[PDB]
RNA sequence: GUGGCCUAUCGAUCCUUUAGUCCCUCGGAAUUUGAGGCUAGAGGUGCCAGAAAAGUUACCACAGGGAUAACUGGCUUGUGG
RNA sequence: UAUCUAGCGAAACCACAGCCAAGGGAACGGGCUUGGCAGAAUCAGCGGGGAAAGAAGACCCUGUUGAGCUUGACUCUAGUU
RNA sequence: UGGAGGUCAGUGACGAAGCCUAGACCGUAAGGUCGGGUCGAACGGCCUCUAGUGCAGAUCUUGGUGGUAGUAGCAAAUAUUCAAAUGAGAACUUUGAAGACUGAAGUGGGGAAAGGUUCCACGUCAACAGCAGUUGGACGUGGGUUAGUCGAUCCUAAGAGAUGGGGAAGCUCCGUUUCAAAGGCCUGAUUUUAUGCAGGCCACCAUCGAAAGGGAAUCCGGUUAAGAUUCCGGAACCUGGA
RNA sequence: CGAAUUUGGGUAUAGGGGCGAAAGACUAAUCGAACCAUCUAGUAGCUGGUUCCUGCCGAAGUUUCCCUCAGGAUAGCAGAA
RNA sequence: GGACCAAGGAGUCUAACGUCUAUGCGAGUGUUUGGGUGUAAAACCCAUACGCGUAAUGAAAGUGAACGUAGGUUGGGGCCUCGCAAGAGGUGCACAAUCGACCGAUCCUGAUGUCUUCGGAUGGAUUUGAGUAAGAGCAUAGCUGUUGGGACCCGAAAGAU
RNA sequence: UUGACCUCAAAUCAGGUAGGAGUACCCGCUGAACUUAAGCAUAUCAAUAAGCGGAGGAAAAGAAACCAACCGGGAUUGCCUUAGUAACGGCGAGUGAAGCGGCAAAAGCUCAAAUUUGAAAUCUGGUACCUUCGGUGCCCGAGUUGUAAUUUGGAGAGGGCAACUUUGGGGCCGUUCCUUGUCUAUGUUCCUUGGAACAGGACGUCAUAGAGGGUGAGAAUCCCGUGUGGCGAGGAGUGCGGUUCUUUGUAAAGUGCCUUCGAAGAGUCGAGUUGUUUGGGAAUGCAGCUCUAAGUGGGUGGUAAAUUCCAUCUAAAGCUAAAUAUUGGCGAGAGACCGAUAGCGAACAAGUACAGUGAUGGAAAGAUGAAAAGAACUUUGAAAAGAGAGUGAAAAAGUACGUGAAAUUGUUGAAAGGGAAGGGCAUUUGAUCAGACAUGGUGUUUUGUAUU
């Protein structure tokens, strides 16, 4: 708060053939005259200097927070969007991939690494260690010298080894069913994490987040509903119910008439 | 953000949308409610009629727990009562069954009749009450007991 | 990944130690690493590296070049070692220094201490 | 100044407001601060519960007159009829409050019941015992919850004589209002001989 | 007939002071004083939508103004010639 | 002294620049229009012009900008009674 | 454009960024892409997030550079010249000769304030001496200041200033003999015990304040590159002691 | 140009104060109130500046009130939704 | 104002808000004061309160929202019925006009009953309210606008300690 | 005359203690003005800056002379809220708390006023001894104008009836807190580029270790570390679970029932007035002056007063942790921060150099290379230096050193040049340059003898 202002600086006024910002006084310095107190002026202070009293932290409604949290769960059952978030999930049997609870209870690194290896998501785990580079600015020398890629995120109930067996092997995260953060769920913004998920957990699910037979374990909440039935759109347009009160159609490219 | 203001878009113009001819000046009307007797009465006239004066009698230490009666309406009584039992209450409209509604234990003071509750008897346990909602509820073929 | 709250993983701060680390912690940092003959002998990785000692260079352009440490330059950061130098236009050696993780160690200068220190690393001489 | 139709916004800044400025960066340190506090205290008093057991009381105004809360300590009376001394008391870990009177049986009653659920809950070590390690748990006013009180059932019987409840309330106000001028004529007439 | 034949002849907030209700409040309850509110007038702001207000500077200062005077120039030519 | 030579070597100032006549034009142009015209590179002088330079006019006016001084201005005050 | 989350398992020491290039392409444009040169360690596309995000001006800020311009100018204080020497080099240094000046309220010989090593010698000329320089108060390395008698030190002047005491919330103010119980100074006691005490006299107002005021006492000759009333030789004087 | 003389050193007076054979003179190139730091990034209806491109739309200098006349509020004119 | 060039250089952030918009939930809404838990300032979970909203009006004491299918009339998109194309009828949400009704305040009338001065039924009135009349709000975010703040940046003469 | 006592002195008497720093936070005193009010004086700024005095790791406050008006709560502090509200205010600009409610933290207390009166039972110091933060003797001293025990209003003190339930002080063993110390995996294997491999490729290994840093370039596996454990050393040890001398032997506290009592703070409450302050409004607190109390009295109950009652506490004496604060100090960890005109003034011999008599003012200034390998030697010059040579991956890195822009300049080359130059449209001339042609296709002359 008092950079640019620890000097005595004063305006010389007009009169003088100079600007009238503040000079500093005195003599034999090289700095005695020199412009002070100012945006514009070397070693002055910087416009609205920078406060601390901005706001850091934004709230979010809790239930826009969970509105996001299951489409991104859902979204790590769509294999398109899988994909298309960049997980290479091409060699995966089917997903989502759900993972019996010896996973859950594995203990060594090679042995989790091995567990990868198996049900295909090695090959997210060397996309994750070949895409390790530099950082292209100086957000080096802030302690942010790498980037690389996310894995996969190994979702559990019980925690028994999974997470230390995990915590080494690069770009995979490990994560609890209660928790399940939208910020590993859906990194970026971009939906479609994928996620291994271990039977305990898999069946979790359904508990935690409620169904339509079960609530929801979260007072006052259940899953939201769709503003539409169906995202097959384009199913209703050609179906027999809409097309036999629709009227012929043109040509669908008018011809150029005179 | 900073990069959808219109400060972005005004980068390259003279006047930065203040205008040139009068300019973007300190404080050329005064600060705050300056001159609101004066030369802003257009605008207190027109947009805040009755700012200037005082009018009521003061009350030195006012508690507004003295005052707080929320208000409970006759059509929204029966939300008092748990709906599990809501239907139940309503289908078997009788005295000597009738629901105790405790209106201080939701949280109001006063029962006012803004109208049709059901004709299903139920006794109301109330600080206060309107006259017409004692009609009502008479009529309804329930009670008011006075609480405190 | 670091999980203590007493290391810090701040480059500013691991380069700020390393650099006005003092003579004593800098021996440390200069250890280096046994031959694959010596690791087999003494059970050991690598050994502060002393004044000497016999070692091997295995990187740069002097690789696979043997010598003994003509001296431990801590402030320098590097050993020079005998038959490791530079002839000058003149015709003056000068001593060529290096960093310790680059050579081999091939015989230990053993003393007391550093038999000692062997048997604490849990060594068998 | 003042401008096109908005609200009159009393912004009080005409001070050097930002030399006092508090923003809460330690919000969540101080959280884990104070865990770590009741973490430190719990395991200097190991077995103890971290806290003492509070009474029941009543909330003083009108406005939360309905509510029923925990008080400072139980009264000299209170812990008498639950038959111990107020510095026994004070020892084994019950809150003692002497400027506290009760007025009100109930509230003594529930006081008194509180009291005795905790001497049958606890167990308190010799001085020169065996040290019985009993398990400690953490919370006094976890164990014994404040439960409101149950004014009435859910359903009753309509009693209906026609007092309408509502000439009842105007008439008590207008008795209030009128008492002391009722008082006055009254005077007045015996006075005059 | 709701003042002057018509078109002129007048005055906010705050404060005070009257008139009226015998009405509301003084917040732990009388009662009686006192005080504060409710509605309508009056005490005035003539700079009349309404600050409480003497000079001087030839010792002077600042922000400005060619929005504005003291030369020239420019239009006009009463007046002068 | 200026001047020429050897050595040494600044500054003011500078939108771009540097020939005029008239016109019109912010009513006195280096530039625009229409004419006169117009030949490298320069030296010493000179003081017509550059409305030359030097200073956000010190005169005047404006500002709800000061300050020094004065008084039966308004409002106070040390002292004194 | 800086930074951030994802992604291109993106580009790169077989050359990233940056810069230069009247070379090419694309976009109306902001701009983007590429060829060549230079360079040597990081950087970019896309989807989003974020802001200390874009300059021609502010007599803007800091730094740098011009034209002017090889220009104004380097002209007060009478004045220099000849020849040797040294040297790469001499109008300017050294020496010799001549001509001059200051002309004894000096351009001489010393000091006070101030400076601080400028003194002296040796070496040396990149910078500085507004030309030059072999020279210098410059640069480098060293040497040098010797007191009983000269000063300070002591005294008090105008004055400053503790104490006692009184104000003041207090930093502090007053006050300097004041409403103070304010000490040191002569001779015996004087080794059964000391410097005690029945020995005696008295009763100042702290202190600081002058390198020109007041004051105890040193002169001559010689001596150094540079100190001398200070060293040496000689010849004295004062103070305090026995 | 022998004195109301000139001058060294010491000492006293300090900023609404000093000091003045009096000029608002002098008080460290500062004086109609020194200098230093801070309050202070003091306030300014006043001057100056206000940084990329393209596309579409596109004014006002008028009404009323204002210690109002270099400024605001209000209505109008304008854009956007 | 600008001799020239490089780098720096000016509508920012915050508290409280207006309109609009997106989103979540919705007569409710807001977890984040705090607690629990954590791969630790993230993430995840959890209350009780409290804020705002769901009632207005009056200075206040206080009183407090259905004479009706929550009213009548006009106009209304859409829907329903109907003559093979014209063209009628029915129903008519939102919304806009108008006449009413209900709640508060003001001014009247004052009925049984009386602590005989309290009560205030019933009826009214060119009066009045930011009201009712099958609720819309609450949170978060964004542009723009407002105010306090150094407040787009630079600039006094001054004033105080 | 000899001894006290009281008050006041003196001592280089014995032993202590205060000052001064730093003051971010804390406790007070003193105290503006700029500013806003579009002027300005009340107001605002602000009970702020400057000034002065005083502490600690926190300080302060703190166990009601409280809040409240309720079915009452119950020391203090802080947060959310109350609430931009009640209220204050040229009722203008503006200002503006508190009770309740939810929470964090919670902890209580002690003197004065009492006769030990069958025993001043209390304490400092000197001198001894010892197990020395101290204990035990003895001896003068202090003190009866009152030092111990006993009681603090929640109470409690005596006097009677029963006759119950209950421990102390110090070493040792480990808790535990702190300062640390050491040990604890895995490639430097092969190939290409390069000065260097830390780059690319192949094959591997460890992983509760793929954080970070160093090393001749982007290194989990080369080094230090990291992760998980192990093993030590020293200080504090009365937050505490076990042994030790084991109990001063009438060595020591709480409870029920009846009686009599029940001391409770004075120039102080309180009142008036004056000044200041507060949201406090016929006066919120504070202070000056004047007056000046009482005993179920006294304070308060947010409108002045008289009379009538209710409610609530108990002032004029004192201590006390935690939740709270903290731009200073000392340790740490971090960041969507800055990146050498930025970020602190200071990345450097920076509060330095130097400016001012002084108070004070106050810079500029980072980068050779991996390694000086910092250029031997020859030659020309008086020398600086040049030309060679040499080192280096590079001298297009030579200390005036990474890259090396622009303004400005030299040389060379090309053009134009009759009192500016520059620009637009259009062509011309010179210079320079990109854009189909073997290519998916037409069918045969198979060249450098799956294909042309």
């Amino acid at each position: 708060e008092k950079a640019g202002h620890q000097t005595s600086a004063e305006s010389w006024g007009t009169g003088r053939a100079v600007a009238r910002i503040p000079r500093v006084g005195g003599g034999g310095t090289g700095r005695s005259g020199q412009g002070a107190f100012g945006n514009m002026c070397r070693g002055g202070r910087m416009f609205a200097p920078t406060k601390t009293w901005r706001k850091w932290n934004v709230k979010v409604n809790h239930n826009e927070k969970r509105y996001a949290t299951a489409s991104a769960i859902a979204a790590t059952a769509v294999a398109s969007l899988v994909l298309a978030r960049g997980h290479r999930v091409e060699k995966i049997p089917e997903i989502p991939l759900v993972v019996s609870t010896d996973l859950e209870s594995i203990q060594k690194t090679k042995e989790a690494v091995a567990a990868l290896k198996a049900v295909g998501a090695h090959s997210d785990l060397l996309k994750v260690l070949k895409s390790k580079k530099l950082r292209a600015g100086k957000g080096k020398y802030r302690n942010r010298r790498w980037t690389q890629r996310r894995g996969p995120l190994v979702v559990y109930a019980e925690d028994n080894g999974i997470v230390k067996a995990l915590r080494n092997v690069p770009g995979v995260e490990t994560a609890n069913v209660a928790s399940l953060n939208l910020l590993q769920l859906a990194p970026g913004a971009h939906l479609g994490r994928f996620v291994i998920w271990t039977e305990a957990a898999f069946t979790k699910l359904d508990q935690v987040w409620g169904s339509e037979t079960v609530a929801s374990s979260k007072v006052g909440y259940t899953l939201p509903s769709h503003i539409i039935s169906t995202s097959d759109v384009t199913r209703i347009i050609n179906s027999s119910e809409i097309q036999s009160a629709i009227r012929p159609a043109g040509q669908a490219t008018q011809k150029r008439t005179h | 953000p900073s990069r959808f203001t219109k400060t972005r878009k005004h980068r390259g113009h003279v006047s930065a949308g203040k205008g040139r001819i009068g300019k973007h000046r300190k404080h050329p009307g005064g600060r705050g409610m300056a001159g609101g007797q004066h030369h802003h009465r257009i605008n207190m006239d027109k947009y805040h009629p009755g700012y200037f004066g005082k009018v009521g009698m003061r009350y030195f230490h006012k508690q507004q727990a003295h005052f707080w009666k929320p208000v409970l309406n006759l059509d929204k009584l029966w939300t008092l009562i748990p709906e599990d039992k809501r239907d139940q209450y309503l289908k078997s409209a009788s005295k000597e069954t009738a629901p105790v509604i405790d209106t201080l234990a939701a949280g109001y003071g006063k029962i006012l009749g803004k109208g049709r509750i059901p004709n299903v008897p139920v006794i109301v346990k109330a600080r206060f009450v309107s006259k017409l909602a004692e009609e009502k509820i008479r009529a309804a073929g329930g009670v008011v007991e006075l609480i405190a | 990944a670091k999980q203590s709250l007493d290391v810090s993983s701040d480059r500013r701060k691991a380069r700020k130690a390393y650099f006005t680390a003092p003579s004593s912690q800098r021996r440390v940092l200069l250890s280096a690493p046994l031959s694959k003959e010596l690791r087999a002998q003494y059970g050991i990785k690598a050994l502060p590296i002393r004044r000497d000692d016999e070692v091997l260079v295995v990187r740069g352009s002097k690789k696979g070049q043997e010598g003994k440490i003509s001296s431990v330059y801590r402030l320098k950061f590097a050993v020079q070692v005998d038959k490791v130098t530079k002839e000058k236009v003149n015709g003056a050696s000068v001593p060529i220094n290096l960093h310790p993780s680059k050579l081999v160690i091939t015989k230990l200068h053993l003393d007391k201490d550093r038999k000692a220190l062997i048997q604490r690393k849990g060594g068998k001489l | 100044a003042i401008s096109k139709n908005l609200p009159i916004l009393k912004n009080h800044f005409r001070k050097h407001w930002q030399e006092r400025v508090k923003v809460h960066f330690d919000q969540a340190g101080k959280k884990v601060s104070r865990r770590n506090a009741r973490a430190t205290r719990a395991a200097k008093i190991a077995p103890r519960p971290l806290d003492l057991l509070r009474p029941v009381v009543r909330a003083p105004t009108v406005k939360y007159n309905r509510k029923v809360r925990a008080g400072r300590g139980f009264t000299l009376a209170e812990v008498k009829a639950a038959g111990l001394t107020a510095a026994y008391a004070r020892t084994i870990g019950i809150a003692v409050d002497h400027r506290r009177q009760n007025r009100n049986q109930e509230i003594f009653d529930a006081n008194v019941q509180r009291l005795k659920e905790y001497q049958s809950k606890i167990i308190v070590f010799p001085r020169n015992g065996k040290a019985p390690e009993a398990e400690q748990v953490l919370s006094a006013a976890a164990t014994f919850p404040i439960a409101q009180p149950a004014t009435d059932v859910e359903a009753r019987a309509v009693q209906d004589n026609g007092e309408s409840a509502f000439r009842t309330l105007r008439l008590a106000r207008s008795e209030k209002k009128f008492r002391g001028i009722r008082e006055k004529r009254a005077r007045e007439k015996a006075e005059a001989e």
